């Protein structure tokens, strides 16, 4: 499923 | 602004407001985590408004399944 703000990023 | 898609009223019980929101999931910084519902023309809901546990949200995000939110999953699909 498409999500937003669900991964740690840099 | 709501035009960016986060600071919206996502469902009739939505509790999220930019003036009172705080991080809840480990992946959040300054915006609420959201998930896409495939009902109709589609819409986005805040994960916390759907009562999703972090493990469940992450599992959904890593998979290829579509999602239907709590308001729409019980509607029969033609
Ligand atoms: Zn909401
Ligand atoms: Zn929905």
């Amino acid at each position: 499923a498409r999500t937003k703000q669900t991964a740690a990023k840099a | 602004s709501p035009e960016f898609g986060y600071w919206i009223t996502c469902c009739p019980t939505c509790d999220v407001d930019i003036n009172t929101w705080v991080p809840f999931y480990s992946t959040e910084l300054n915006k609420p985590a959201m998930i896409y519902c495939s009902h109709g023309d589609g819409h986005w809901v805040h994960a916390q408004c759907m009562d999703l546990e972090e493990r469940t949200l992450i599992h959904l995000s890593e998979g290829s399944n579509k999602y239907y939110c709590n308001e729409h999953v019980q509607i029969a699909r033609a």
